[PDB]
């Protein structure tokens, strides 16, 4: 039979029913863009939801669950079709089945529901998903299944508004301390993206991640073999160093900076860009943190990327330099000058982007003020690489911020 | 006290 | 970067 298997799936004969449900799974899983809307319109939803509760026929449960999984892998209203069929408690009950494949499909389906939004994530949590989900983690587990569990964990960690419940985050984090030591690449990428989501959620959640003791296992992943592990780890620790200076200092005490030269010379250019982002957040800190940036020999590399990189990376280098001019000491800005930052920093003054030209003007302004005893020779080294001319031209700019700053810098330091 | 550090979402236009 | 919803693909 071909279409009206809506009928066959409501048969006394469990073979007919199972074949029809397997056919519904066939329609919903063979192709590229499954016809979810016709399936929902056809009224096979309540039938498949009933199938979920059939403890006597696990194959029927599995087929129904994978049909519904693919329905809830679709649009927001498509996921709500499954939810409002009121099947989430049924999947939760299937989590306790003695059949691995039924558990796997229940976990998969719940993961698709949780991944829809903060509302559905909180709903699925509220019916008690996390403790059974986390019990599956065992040294005696199939890996194809462990990956699905870690995926669902990532979905539990997402959607900043409102962030996931504090109870649930501190329930998850011990599981992540176990999973971050695993050898599979997929497991680590998902684990570290879970951490990235949490640390992006806010300073309290950052403090939970710090308090879990997992940061010393996270930082060394920055120089891991695989690039996906590296990018996700860089994202997580960058999010952490977005917080307070003491949180940032936890990251630095895990010797995080020793990993970055490799990141600053990595051929992939987004990695350079994000590594200099990280560094810009570090130079925004206190004097000892600027000194850690300096002592890691990252100052010449940042100036190098400022000089020769593309626009995207030069922007981040410019933030790093300006934030160091804001945050630094006598000898620190002096070391920066000894590393010959002035010419490339000035050449960015002519850029299409207003924010970045303003940033370099701010940095220059603070550098002239910073060393008032070299203020004459600093003005000369600026004028040497054509910086005076570009500043006088930005005095002719259409943005109030830019020309007012250019006029202000020309007034204080250029007696000429 | 201006924008001290720079959050990840800010690091996109 | 990991995709939030994921459909199950036939072997």
């Amino acid at each position: 039979s071909l279409e009206a298997i809506v009928q066959n799936a409501s048969s006394d004969n469990q073979g007919i029913q199972l074949s029809a449900v397997q056919a519904a799974r066939k329609l919903l899983s063979s192709d590229r863009n499954p016809p979810i809307d016709d399936l929902i319109k056809s009224g096979i939803l309540p039938i498949l939801v009933h199938c979920l509760e059939r403890d006597d026929n696990p194959s029927l449960q599995f087929e129904a669950a994978w049909a519904l999984t693919n329905i809830a892998s679709g649009t927001s209203e498509q996921t709500q079709a499954v939810v409002q069929s009121n099947a989430v408690p049924l999947f939760l009950r299937l989590l306790h089945s003695p059949h691995q494949n039924v558990c796997e499909q229940a976990v998969w389906a719940l993961g698709n529901i949780i991944g829809d939004g903060p509302q559905c994530r909180d709903y699925v949590i509220s019916l008690g998903v996390v403790k059974p989900l986390l019990s599956f983690i065992s040294p005696s587990i199939p890996i194809t299944f462990l990956r699905n569990v870690t995926w669902v964990m990532v979905n539990l960690c997402r959607h900043k508004d409102p962030p996931p419940p504090m109870e649930t985050i501190q329930e998850i984090l011990p599981a992540l301390c176990v999973l971050i030591h695993h050898t599979d690449v997929n497991i680590l990428v998902d684990t570290v993206w879970a951490l990235s989501y949490l640390t992006d959620a806010g300073n309290e959640q950052i403090q939970m991640v710090i308090d879990s003791g997992i940061v010393p296992h996270l930082v060394p992943l920055l120089s891991h073999q695989e690039v996906k592990v590296q990018t996700a780890a860089l994202r997580a620790v960058g999010n952490i160093v977005t917080g307070t200076d003491e949180q940032t200092q936890v990251v630095l005490n895990c010797d995080a900076l020793s990993h970055f030269p490799a990141l600053l010379t990595h051929p992939k250019e987004k990695i350079n860009k994000e590594a200099v982002w990280f560094l810009s957040n570090i130079t925004a800190g206190n004097q000892q943190q600027v000194q850690a940036v300096i002592d890691a020999n990252l100052v010449p590399m940042i100036i190098h990327l400022l000089d020769k990189g593309d626009f995207g990376t030069q922007k981040e280098a410019a933030w790093a330099i300006s934030n160091l001019t804001i945050s630094g000491r006598k000898d620190q800005v002096a070391y920066l000058i000894q590393q010959n930052v002035i010419p490339p920093f000035c050449n960015l003054l002519t850029v299409k982007d207003a924010q970045v030209v303003q940033v370099v003007l701010d940095g220059l302004s603070n550098i002239l003020k910073m060393a008032e005893d070299e203020a004459e020779t600093i003005g000369n080294l600026i004028e040497e690489c054509g910086g005076l001319e570009k500043i006088e031209q930005l005095q002719n700019h259409e943005n109030e911020d830019i020309y007012k700053l250019a006029y202000e810098i020309i007034d204080q330091f250029f007696s000429s | 006290e201006e924008k001290r550090k720079r959050t990840y979402e800010t690091f996109k236009s | 970067e990991v995709q939030r919803k994921r459909q199950k693909l036939m072997p």
